[PDB]
């Protein structure tokens, strides 16, 4: 039907489509399954001159690597969609995607209709929601339990970084978030929490600063370099 | 017939914003006081020839013009000047100070007629003090 | 079917392409013209159809129309771009016959060439055909009929399907017949000392894809193609009595003219200059406001700073449009369009005598379009014509189909007279020319003879494009035709049959009168003489000389 | 009808000759010819 | 004042970037490693408008070069003139913009231009004159068109006063493939002109005549165009790197060249497109010799601006001017600048920059196609799923009927 | 979303081989391109038939 | 040679056969994207994205065919989407067939391509006559019978599952819009997205919603009864339009030429606070000292808000588009002003605008979709254009039309015997409309996995006994009455359905030859 019409074109129907978007999903699934874990393994990205830069985040692989495929620019952003604005998860959504497609696609050659398997999906997505309400715990910030905080912040910088880098840092993200909770109750990330380059000694002498850091000083020289008490304007 | 824009170069300043309202004022009236003269010697038709340098005839003039019931005709090409002044037996005016009712041709209808997408200015009846006469043959046909 | 190039001779050297002669150039002109004739011969009539042709961008255009079809055919040819040009001087000038004068030229040269053949020189064909000519137009004043005895618009009415047929729309013949005769009688005006000439260009064609053309609303009144200048302006103008103000003057900001060069010395003037720039053009707005003015119309664009008045006054704003759309909005109106705003008094001002009336204006949505509709006028009526169809191609179809319907209607009422349609001009033109130049005898019997023949090819092309049986059409034609001429003055059934002849969609014999088919008598008049000179123009050529582009 | 149009082979190499002018040149050839071997 | 930055952003603005720096570096002197092995003064004391002094001599150029294709940036960076430009001064994302104003622009101004402010903002803060900034952007891409046009804005809102200067290179109808180059270069434009202070036109169109005219090069290759573009680049820069007073500074050649506000549009010329000042007169003002489409005799000259290079004196220019102005009457209008150093490879060179109504032409051409050819709201959804509306489209066929009209009303 | 995966049974049958299989629309390929030849034979036939 | 033509002219029948194997062609791409069961469809374009969709119009804008006469079947989806906006594909599914049934005729028993335009506008009268008949009317202020008619489009979409939330959503967002004849359009309704989130909580809020923050840390982040003011001017001082050019004599000059600079702005400040404003959006970009004095007032300043967002605001605040700033009255000040407040998402900031609630204009309101990705948005938002566009139909025509091919097939029954009492030459293409109409309820059991010979057969021996309401179940694929089954679509659709699909074949079936490159 498209090549009469068109002179050139190529076109995938009834089974070439399905096997596709599965044999795409399980191929993007084996690049991000190592990562997944603490105990996984490492990637860097060197572009063109060779530019490095490392990570185990699955939205940088994704963002970086360009990709031809259909179905996986789907799953980029997807992927990113979701770690935009959470920040956690990218991975998992692409063992889930990745999952998901090929242990019903075993169900599609049995002769299964793709709509009725969706439709159990969606019915089965409701009762997770109302799962999570009774597999959830309350918990009341009016103790302000920074042990409680510490274990939250472990729990990423583990998968990402060893102990050596989790230990020095993890209370700095601790004692920036001990500031965040105030009688406004009012969350402000982008605002109040930064990020600052600044090649020096090494990873493990990353320390918290309470106030404003500044990237620049005084241009001339007889100009006060350290002052006790200076109020700003 | 335009704004005032002579040979030399002619810079305009203003210094003050009452200015800025008369030199518009003064142009509605040097348009207007040189179309007013043209009642005074009743030409009903005017004839322009192509202008250089800047339009021939403005659109600000056109108002004047066309609510006093004057035909207005431009882009005329040169040569055809001295064939319309040897027809109609009008002399050219070059400044208004020169323009008279005595150097104006005459004539009975000075119509346009347009047929099918051809428009024709013709001119019906001609009568001067004249010893060379003039002719016009219009051509028809299929293609050029 | 010319073969074996000619050679390149070496006695006559010119620069550029080689010269030929001989019966190859006239062999060669004949076969140029076939190329354009077949091309035109299929879409004859309402039997015949008609072909695409695209623009190698993807765009095409479905075309019925002879000057459409071959403006697109750009022909390298010489001899092609004659009946090119003639195509493009017939529609514009009658806008009818535009494919039987192609069709005609091509069969007279065809038999023209046949004729050079024969022996007897061009000059004595010429002369055959134009003394032909001068009594078929002697024969056309014969055949004449004025319309009497008849109830209301039928006259104007049967006269446009025929001109509607041969199209898309000729099967909505019916509904679209009303309308377009009652565009007409909308647009009736007076000019040049008592010159009734009814116009076009007068009435509109706007593209709105939708619901179908059986529905074609006809809004009586003028209709514009606008977008709204602010979405907060009120979209429908109630009460009657409707102001228009139709302008021609810029509302964006005023700069000073160019060989202004401003130049001050006080620090403090910039306020004041600033503002005089943005205040005459709020005084030029001041006073139209003033006057009451409920939609102005403008062709120069408005800018933001103005738009503020016209949203706090309830005041309709319209954007840039074409320059002759608004003439015929101020003769509708009464309105008078102004080039620029001044008095003969040395103070400028604004009268009420410049705006129009109208009784209802309101902004109607054609399905993603937004068309300001005006509707009873005061002055002098309009009317607007709203297309609607599948798809874009078909709307471009309909443009030019009612641009043909108008002009066939716009010519009738130029003269009362009219001729019956269906072949029978081009059938009793035959015959009564094959009775003529028998008393003549010796040379000029064979040429007319022929001319006479070269009639016929519109009746069986017609008669082809039906799939039927064209000769069983042609013996009745003819023969009745001419039982007819022979016939004594008084018999009134044989002296019927002068009045009619071939029908298409039957594939019997019937009654013009009855089945409705007719024509203007202008549409015959000034046809065969341009195509005259087309066969004139061809048949004199000799030689044909080329010269190489630099 | 298409845009070859052919009847015998190799219609680009053969190229006919006619009227007058054809002849023309064929006494003239000849004249070529006969003012060689005139003297 | 002292320095001017200068941002490249696309594909084609990090081409004619790169060209543009190894023109201008090997004009006054620095080897691609920074280093300064030139003779003497006069190349060393205007070199701190474009570059940084470093301790230890490493001068660096102020360049800040953007694209949302790693690719492009990635090409220069890894090829030669690779040491010069710092590493940190590049800001590349992925995906593409995908050759679309709408998506592309929205996108990644949503991230990239954050990046940008944060690079323009520190490494600038750097000089102690900011003059304004120089854009080589592609008024018809992605990438380059978008950004562009979100950048002047943010720029311009971070920097006040700082003049604004642009080298967008205007589209080719015949070698631009994509069906929807105009329907981006007249959105850019809607916000070139509501913000820029001073920008000239190059069409690839024009680039591809002249190169296969005088020239002659068989095909042409974006190399050629980049050189050609650079030329003239490197002409109206040393209207500004060389001690000089005509046009002195960038300001100075903004109010020279800019009669009123809203006409930003120039029309550059160059010759000796491959000598004495007389046979150079007829080759800047030779029709064939504009890169812009539009016939520049039909049209009107407003403000001409000549900018000569190598061996001239004040009164061979002058009496040129002289000559020139008596027979080209009806097309007083002059303006030159003396240049004391000659182009790299020429001896002498000169530069010509006229405003002119012809402009209008280039722009009914885009009007034409954007309003005509999408009339059928052809390819619109590609711009209205990124979030931007149809009546923004609405105001931007607006606003050329505003800028046709201008130069209309300056009549022709 | 630029280069398909080029369908990764290529590892199987060669370029040269063409499947049409039916659902894909085989039938409605054939029996209408045949209708071509069809109108040969059809416009052969009978006494005043064309050869 | 001769003119650009005759490479290869075809003429005569294959002319026409290539037509319809061609616009069948069209039909047979989405023939599987019709009823509850259809598939999607992922279309690449060539500059990068991806469209993951079933729409037919969605689906055809992106393809390209070369080919004159297909084209003319692309653009029929535009007629019937920038009409009602519903029924895209059921337009393109019907006119292959219609193309295709009358095709026999005009290949093999030789009727001319006029003769069957005539019978077909005599099938086309007399299927608008039993459509009317076979419709009957609905009440308009039903609520509950409102969601049920707004989710029988729905249902054939990926958000059935949420149809009980997307029906709320529509309907809410079409009262808003619609103005107390009952006209609205879709202009207003904002398409703003946000990905991720969940869609339980995305809801609709009366108001707008913008991708931007304040400018400066002291504003006001929560303001109980906020006063909008619109301004389309830069507050900053401009160039001016005239050649200008200042000449300065004294030393005394340059700092007044400065010092005015400082009092310009502080002069269209002050009289902006007579009204004593709370929110400045302005439409142009703003300058750090005008904003600086909007603050010693109380007001909050923006950055430039397009055009668009401006409109918007000004029917939800009931301000007007203002640019002189020395004519600000408080008259046209906006009020009634719900709340204010900015929430944190890390993509951009987002600021909220909520409405008091309590004729005059129509208010305009922002749809929040909350969805898993960004093509879900993009989906999504199409099944609201198409839910949204039912609302509309029902209030311009009250008449409401059977749905699941029961109104198709009604059309294929009159026409099949009234076919038999209209002896004559029309009776063969007038009785091939009967074999097109079928075959829209025969796409429904294919894709359904039923076998349609003996449903089709069961179907028209109980259509004519049983109830003019018969149709199939396509969850099920078994006949079920359109009563009991409580799903119906307007009746507005089937018009445009019968009216397109047979005057686009009016059109093809007059094509003669086809003649490709021409010229441009
Ligand atoms: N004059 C000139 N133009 C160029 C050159 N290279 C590319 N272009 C122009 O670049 C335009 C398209 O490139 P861009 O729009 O910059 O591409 P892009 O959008 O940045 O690329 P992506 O961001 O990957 O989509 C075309 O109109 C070309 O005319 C060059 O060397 N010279
Ligand atoms: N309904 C009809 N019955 C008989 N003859 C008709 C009918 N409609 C058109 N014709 C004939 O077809 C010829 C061409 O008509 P048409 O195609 O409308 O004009 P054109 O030749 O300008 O395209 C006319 O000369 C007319 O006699
Ligand atoms: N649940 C259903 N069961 C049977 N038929 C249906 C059902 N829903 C829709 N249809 C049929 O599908 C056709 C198209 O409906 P819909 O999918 O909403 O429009 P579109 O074709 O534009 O996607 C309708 O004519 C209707 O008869
Ligand atoms: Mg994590
Ligand atoms: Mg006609
Ligand atoms: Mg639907």
């Amino acid at each position: 039907s498209l090549q009469l019409l068109n002179p050139k074109a190529e076109s995938l129907r009834r089974d070439a489509a399905l096997k596709v978007n599965v044999t795409s999903a399980e191929g993007l699934q084996s690049v991000l399954e190592t990562n997944l874990g603490p105990k996984g393994t490492l990637k860097m990205l060197v572009d063109g001159a060779g530019n490095i830069k490392l990570t185990k985040d699955g939205k940088v692989l994704l963002t970086e690597m360009q990709i031809q495929s259909p179905t996986a620019v789907l799953i980029a952003r997807a992927a990113a969609a979701q770690d935009e604005i959470t920040g956690d998860g990218t991975t998992t959504v692409v063992c889930l995607v990745g999952e998901l497609l090929r242990q019903a696609h075993r169900f599609i050659q049995e002769g299964v209709h793709p709509r009725i398997i969706t439709d159990g999906f969606e019915i089965a997505r409701k009762e997770s929601m109302k799962f999570l309400d009774e597999f959830k715990i309350s918990k009341t910030n009016l103790s302000n339990d920074r042990e409680f905080l510490l274990q939250v912040a472990r729990s990423s910088l583990l998968t990402k970084v060893d102990a050596d880098l989790t230990e020095v840092l993890t209370p700095i993200v601790t004692d920036a978030v001990l500031s965040v909770y105030d009688a406004q109750a009012d969350n402000l990330d982008l605002h109040m929490v930064e990020i600052m380059q600044m090649q020096h000694l090494s990873p493990k002498d990353t320390t918290f600063i309470k106030g404003l850091v500044l990237d620049h000083g005084g241009r001339h020289p007889d100009m006060p370099t350290r002052v006790k008490n200076a109020y700003v304007l | 017939i335009s704004p005032p824009k002579p040979d030399t170069e002619n810079n305009i300043i203003v210094n003050d914003y009452r200015q800025m309202d008369k030199i518009l004022k003064e142009e509605r009236a040097y348009l207007l006081n040189i179309c007013k003269k043209i009642k005074k010697a009743k030409c009903n038709v005017l004839l322009i020839q192509k202008s250089i340098l800047r339009d021939a005839v403005n659109d600000l003039a056109l108002h004047f013009l066309s609510k006093l019931n004057i035909m207005v005709v431009k882009d005329i090409e040169r040569e055809e000047i001295e064939f319309l002044s040897k027809g109609l037996g009008c002399k050219p005016i070059a400044d208004i100070e020169l323009f008279t009712e005595d150097r104006l041709g005459s004539a009975d209808l000075v119509e346009e007629i347009d047929s099918d997408g051809s428009k024709i200015v013709r001119v019906t009846g001609i009568r001067n003090n004249n010893a060379r006469p003039t002719v016009s043959v219009v051509i028809r046909g299929a293609n050029n | 079917m010319s073969q074996l190039f000619n050679n390149s001779r070496s006695d006559t050297l010119f620069l550029g392409g080689e010269k030929i002669s001989g019966d190859d150039i006239r062999n060669q002109n004949v076969l140029a013209t076939m190329a354009v004739a077949n091309v035109v011969k299929s879409s004859l009539g309402p039997v015949g159809l008609d072909k695409m042709l695209v623009d190698d961008i993807g765009d095409f255009t479905v075309t019925n129309d002879g000057a459409t079809i071959l403006s697109l055919l750009d022909v390298q040819h010489p001899a092609g771009k004659i009946l090119v040009e003639l195509a493009q001087q017939q529609d514009r000038e009658i806008g009818d016959g535009t494919t039987s004068v192609v069709i005609i030229a091509s069969e007279l040269l065809k038999r023209a060439n046949e004729l050079v053949k024969n022996k007897i020189h061009p000059t004595t064909i010429i002369t055959g055909f134009r003394v032909a000519l001068r009594e078929a137009i002697r024969f056309i004043n014969e055949v004449l009929s004025t319309s009497v005895d008849t109830l209301g618009k039928e006259t104007l009415i049967n006269i446009a399907k025929t001109s509607m047929s041969s199209k898309i729309i000729g099967a909505d013949s019916d509904f679209f017949s009303n309308m377009v005769v009652d565009a007409l009688l909308a647009v009736k005006t007076q000019n040049s000392k008592g010159e009734i000439k009814y116009p076009v260009k007068a009435v509109n064609v706007l593209k709105a894809h939708g619901k179908s053309a059986t529905e074609s609303l006809l809004v009586p009144g003028y209709a514009l193609n606008c977008t709204v200048a602010s979405q907060a302006m009120p979209k429908r103008i109630a009460g009657g009595n409707v102001k228009i103000a139709c302008l021609d003057l810029n509302l964006q900001k005023a700069r000073m003219a160019m060989g202004v060069q401003i130049n001050i010395d006080d620090p403090e003037q910039l306020e004041q200059i600033r503002k005089r720039e943005a205040g005459i053009v709020l005084e030029r707005v001041k006073k139209i406001i003033d006057a009451g003015a409920q939609v102005v119309l403008t062709t120069k664009g408005i800018d933001d700073l103005c738009l503020k008045e016209f949203v706090e006054a309830k005041i309709m704003g319209v954007r840039r449009c074409k320059k002759e759309d608004l003439r015929r909005i101020a003769r509708a109106t009464g309105a008078t369009l102004v080039s620029s705003m001044s008095n003969l008094e040395g103070e400028e001002t604004f009268e009420s005598s410049y705006l129009g009336l109208c009784d209802e204006v309101v902004q109607a949505k054609f399905s993603d379009d937004e068309c300001i509709l005006i509707k009873g006028t005061s002055k002098h009526s309009s009317s607007s014509i709203i297309l609607r169809g599948a798809n874009d191609y078909s709307l471009d179809e309909m443009e030019r189909s009612l641009h043909d319907s108008l002009s066939v209607v716009k010519r009738t009422l130029e003269s009362g007279n009219v001729v019956p349609g269906g072949g029978c001009v081009e059938a009793a033109l035959n015959i009564y020319l094959d009775n003529f130049a028998t008393t003549v005898g010796s040379r000029e019997q064979l040429a007319i003879a022929e001319f006479a023949a070269a009639l016929l090819i519109i009746p069986k092309t017609l008669a082809v494009n039906a799939a039927k049986d064209s000769s069983e059409l042609v013996a009745k034609l003819r023969s009745y035709h001419a039982a007819s001429q022979m016939a004594k003055p008084e018999d009134v059934k044989r002296r019927s049959y002068r009045n009619y002849g071939l029908d298409l969609i039957r594939g019997k014999i019937v009654d013009e009168i009855h089945a409705g088919v007719l024509e203007p008598t202008i549409s015959k008049v000034k046809s065969l003489k341009s195509a005259l000179e087309a066969c004139v123009a061809i048949l004199r050529i000799d030689t044909m000389i080329t010269v190489d582009p630099e | 009808m298409g845009r070859p149009f052919i009847i015998v082979k190799d219609q680009g190499n053969k190229k006919r000759q006619h009227g007058l002018e054809a002849k023309k040149s064929h006494i003239l050839a000849a004249r070529s010819v006969a003012s060689i071997i005139k003297t | 004042m002292r320095e001017i930055i200068h941002i490249s952003t696309g594909q084609c603005g990090n081409q004619i970037g790169a060209a543009f720096w190894e023109t201008i570096c090997g004009e006054h002197g620095l080897d691609f490693n920074g280093t300064y092995h030139g003779h003497d003064d006069i190349q060393k004391e205007r070199l701190n408008v474009y570059f940084n002094e470093a301790s230890s001599g490493k001068w660096v150029p102020r360049s800040i070069n953007v694209d949302l294709e790693p690719g492009t940036i990635d090409a220069v960076r890894n090829s030669a003139i690779g040491n010069l430009f710092r590493p940190d001064n590049y800001i590349f994302g992925q995906s593409s913009a995908g050759n679309v104003w709408a998506k592309g622009h929205y996108t990644e101004g949503a991230e990239l231009v954050d990046s940008v402010m944060d690079v323009i903002r520190r490494e600038a803060e750097g000089c102690d004159s900011l003059q304004g900034f120089q854009i080589t952007h592609s008024l018809g891409g992605g990438t380059g068109s978008g950004m562009g046009t979100l950048l002047i804005s943010k720029i311009r809102e971070e920097f006040p006063d700082r003049m604004m200067a642009t080298f967008s290179v205007l589209p080719s109808p015949k070698t631009s493939d994509t069906v929807v180059e105009p329907y981006n270069a007249t959105l850019s434009v809607h916000q070139l002109v509501e913000h820029s202070d001073e920008t000239f036109c190059i069409d690839n169109e024009a680039l591809y005549d002249i190169c296969q005219r005088t020239l002659k090069l068989n095909q042409p290759s974006y190399g050629d165009l980049n050189n050609l573009v650079s030329s003239v680049m490197s002409g109206v820069t040393t209207s500004l790197r060389y001690p000089g007073q005509l046009n002195s500074d960038l300001r100075k050649l903004a109010v020279n060249l800019v009669p009123f506000p809203r006409l930003h549009f120039f029309m550059v010329g160059y010759a000796p497109l491959t000598l004495t000042v007389p046979e150079l007169t007829q080759q800047m003002f030779d029709a064939k010799n504009m890169m812009a489409a539009a016939d520049p005799r039909n049209g009107r000259y407003l403000t001409v601006a000549a900018f000569f290079r190598g061996k001239v004196s004040v009164k061979e220019v002058e009496d040129e001017m002289h000559k020139v102005q008596s027979k080209n009457s009806d097309y007083n209008n002059v303006q030159t600048a003396v240049c004391s150093v000659a182009p790299q490879g020429l001896d002498m060179a000169a530069t010509f920059i006229a405003n002119s109504t012809s402009i209008q032409e280039l722009f009914k051409r885009v009007g034409d196609q954007f309003s005509a050819m999408f009339k059928r709201k052809a390819f619109l959804h590609w711009y209205t799923s990124e979030g931007m509306d149809e009546l923004e489209f609405s105001e931007a066929e607006s606003n050329m009927n505003d800028l046709v009209s201008e130069y209309q009303q300056y009549q022709e | 979303s630029l280069r398909l995966p080029q369908n990764p049974n290529a590892g199987l049958f060669k370029q040269g081989y063409n499947s049409y299989s039916n659902a894909d629309g085989q039938i409605i390929k054939s029996i209408a391109a045949i209708r071509e030849l069809h109108q040969m034979c059809l416009t052969s036939m009978g006494p005043c038939g064309r050869n | 040679v001769f003119m650009n033509a005759s490479q290869e002219r075809t003429t005569g029948r294959q002319a026409q056969i290539s037509n319809i194997t061609a616009a069948k062609a069209v039909a047979d791409v989405i023939r599987t994207c019709l009823g509850p069961k259809a598939m999607l469809k992922m279309l690449l374009d060539p500059m990068g994205g991806l469209v993951l969709t079933n729409d037919g119009h969605a689906i055809l804008r992106e393809i390209d065919v070369a080919h004159p006469a297909a084209k003319s079947m692309l653009e029929l989806s535009r007629t019937q989407d920038e009409e009602v906006g519903d029924g895209t594909t059921t337009v393109i599914i019907l006119a292959g067939e219609i193309l295709a049934q009358c095709a026999p005729y005009l290949i093999e028993k030789n009727i001319h391509p006029v003769i069957i335009i005539q019978a077909l506008k005599k099938a086309l009268t007399d299927a608008l006559e039993v459509i009317k008949q076979v419709s009957k009317p609905v009440d308009v202020e039903n609520d509950a019978a409102m969601k049920k008619l707004i989710q029988a489009s729905i249902g054939t979409k990926y958000v059935i599952h949420w149809s009980e939330k997307m029906c709320e959503l529509a309907l809410d967002a079409v009262k808003t819009v619609r103005k107390d004849f009952e006209i609205d359009i879709k202009r207003y309704v904002r398409v703003e997205k946000i990905p991720g989130g969940d869609v339980l909580d995305s809801r609709v809020l009366k108001g707008v919603l913008l991708n931007k923050d304040v400018v400066h840390p002291k504003m006001s982040r929560h303001i109980e009864n906020p006063r909008v003011v619109l301004l389309d001017c830069p507050l900053e001082y401009k160039k001016g339009e005239s050649q200008t050019n200042i000449e300065i004599e004294k030393e005394e000059d340059w700092n007044r030429i400065l010092q005015i600079e400082e009092e310009q702005v502080q002069l269209m400040c002050e009289q902006i606070l007579a009204v004593r404003p709370t929110l400045v959006i302005t439409e142009k970009g703003v300058s750090d000292l005008a904003q600086h004095y909007l603050l010693k007032g109380g007001c909050s300043v923006l950055r430039r808000v397009k055009k668009s967002d401006n409109n918007r605001i000004a029917r939800v605040t009931g301000a007007t588009i203002v640019n002189r700033v020395e004519d600000l009255k408080e008259s046209d000040v906006g009020t009634n002003c719900g709340l204010f407040k900015v929430e944190m998402i890390g993509d951009e900031y987002f600021s909220f605008l909520d409405n008091c609630k309590e004729s005059g204009l129509q208010k305009a309101c922002t749809i929040m979709l909350r969805g898993g990705s960004k093509d879900i948005l993009n989906e999504i938002d199409r099944n609201l254009q198409d839910a949204m566009a039912v609302a509309r139909n029902v209030m311009l025509s009250p008449s409401l039309s059977p749905g699941g091919g029961a109104t198709e097939m009604a059309v294929s029954v009159k026409l099949a015997e009234k076919a038999k009492q209209l002896e004559g030459i029309q009776q063969w293409p007038y009785q091939a409309v009967a074999d097109a109409m079928e075959c829209i309820p025969r796409t429904l059991i294919q894709n359904a996995g039923g076998d349609p010979i003996r449903l089709l057969s069961q179907l028209r021996a109980k259509h004519a006994q049983g109830n003019f309401t018969t149709g199939i179940d396509g969850d099920k694929g078994k006949i079920v009455d359109m009563v009991s089954y409580g799903i119906w679509e307007p009746e507005v659709i089937k018009q445009q359905s019968v009216k397109t699909a047979i005057e686009s074949a009016c059109l093809l079936l007059r094509v003669d030859d086809i003649v490709s490159g021409v010229r441009k």
